[PDB]
């Protein structure tokens, strides 16, 4: 795999050459589908490696859950020095696998037939995307995993194969998703950036060091923040601001090129705040209407083969909608309120309008790149600040 | 997937 363009350049693509999907080199001056609709499809899937069956995976039993979150724990995504991992919690991954028309079919596992091990996943959720001018019903696909010991036997292909059929199956032919390589084509490349909120740990477990200009002492005092939040009348979202937090967010994400087009139950499933889940807090002005609302997710990962320090707790910028308060206070009370509730660092994309705050607010840059990639759909690429889409 | 990321 590429993680840079340059290593990607001179790569070959034996899987994504046979897939629906603009080439790496080049350039894309139209907008619709690589293929048209299928009218028929595949009844059987795809054929796994002897020894290996599918397994759709019911995450409302609590023990399949838990297979699920240790798979995931144990072989997820990992930075490229191998020295983070994420660590998605149960709760976490019932809030990003089963919002609003979710299918059980679409959480797709590949487990061992003697152990029964699980040992792949890969899923789907449907949502409506809004691509320049055309609004497409598509799928999310999340949390493509293989076991560490079934790496780099053509498992991915597979995986990829059987749940592109299982929503064919359903009458959908987009899918947009994310990833940390270069693969055939990014549609925008958006870059990470960090907020250290508890200096000292990150110092210790190397997520961060120190300039070799600054001491320990001035970087703690740098990245010191107040106690409270500033804005007037911020507080947790509540049942009765579903319909003006649908309203605010439709709007506002009018003025992207990529985006969702939610329906007001997936504002309440996507936003309504869930303990170590999701954080959502509005503004409530002097006149009692809500003008806007700052959001973030709870990722924490784990930090492997260190004997004092197992967990990095990161909260992650999900949307954050400004008509009355300035984003860059919207944005500062968001750190605040992380650092109140015990985050280590504050994560955020430099997509929508984010770089307007990130040098202000003392994030710095990360090292890792998010590609936006959508499949079957052929569209110009776009800068990241017309990105207006944020995944788990 | 999402994508891990740190500082530099
Ligand atoms: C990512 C992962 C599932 C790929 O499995 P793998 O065994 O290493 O790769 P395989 O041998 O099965 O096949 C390689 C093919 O999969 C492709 N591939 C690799 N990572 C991919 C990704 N995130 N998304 C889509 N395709 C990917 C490769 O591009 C390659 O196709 P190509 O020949 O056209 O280049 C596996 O490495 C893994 O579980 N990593 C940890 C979690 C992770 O990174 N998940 C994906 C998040 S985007
Ligand atoms: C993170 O886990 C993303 C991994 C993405 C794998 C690419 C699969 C994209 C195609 C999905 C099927 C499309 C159905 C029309
Ligand atoms: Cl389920």
């Amino acid at each position: 795999p590429a993680k840079t363009m340059e290593e990607a350049s001179k790569r070959s693509y034996q899987f994504w050459d046979t897939q629906p999907v603009p080439k790496l080199g080049e350039v894309v001056n139209t907008h619709g589908p690589v293929e048209p609709d299928k009218d028929n499809i595949r009844q059987e899937p795809y054929t796994l490696p002897q020894g290996f069956t599918w397994d759709a995976l019911d995450l409302g039993d609590r023990g399949v859950l838990k297979e699920l979150y240790t798979l995931l724990n144990e072989n997820y995504v990992e930075d490229d020095d191998n020295m983070f991992r994420f660590d998605y919690s149960p709760e976490f991954l019932l809030w990003a696998l089963r919002p609003p028309g979710w299918l059980p079919q679409w959480h797709c596992g590949v487990r061992v037939v003697s152990s029964r091990k699980l040992v792949g996943f890969i899923s789907a959720i449907p949502a409506n995307i809004h691509i320049y001018d055309t609004e497409k019903k598509m799928v999310e696909i999340n949390f493509l995993c293989v076991h560490k010991k079934l790496r780099s036997k053509r498992v991915a292909p597979v995986l990829i194969r059987e749940i592109t059929r299982r929503v064919h199956l359903e009458g959908i032919f987009q899918a947009v998703y994310t990833a940390g390589v270069v693969l055939p084509k990014p549609v925008g490349t958006c870059r990470y950036w960090h907020r250290s909120l508890n200096p000292r740990k990150l110092i210790e477990v190397k997520f961060s060091h120190l300039s070799r200009n600054m001491t320990m002492q001035r970087t703690m005092k740098l990245y010191r923040l107040p106690e409270t939040p500033k804005t007037a009348g911020l507080r947790p979202m509540e049942t009765k601001d579903i319909p003006v937090v649908h309203q605010l967010l439709t709007r506002y994400l009018k003025q992207f090129h990529l985006t969702p087009v939610m329906s007001q139950e997936e504002v309440e499933h996507w936003f309504y705040p869930q303990e170590n889940i999701i954080d959502t807090f509005v503004v409530e002005n002097a006149n009692g209407e809500v003008t806007d609302f700052l959001s973030f997710y709870t990722l924490p990962s784990t930090i492997m083969n260190h004997p004092t320090h197992k967990s990095l707790k990161a909260a992650y910028s999900f949307y954050n909608v400004h008509t009355q308060t300035p984003l860059l206070d919207l944005m500062s009370d968001a750190l605040v309120l992380a650092k109140m509730k015990g985050f280590d660092v504050f994560n955020a994309l430099d997509l929508m309008e984010n770089k307007t705050f990130l040098e202000k607010l003392k994030f710095g840059i990360g090292d890792g790149n998010l590609q936006y990639y959508l499949y079957n759909w052929k569209c110009p690429s776009m800068g990241a600040e017309k990105v207006g889409l944020v995944l788990q | 997937g999402n994508c891990f990321s740190k500082r530099r």
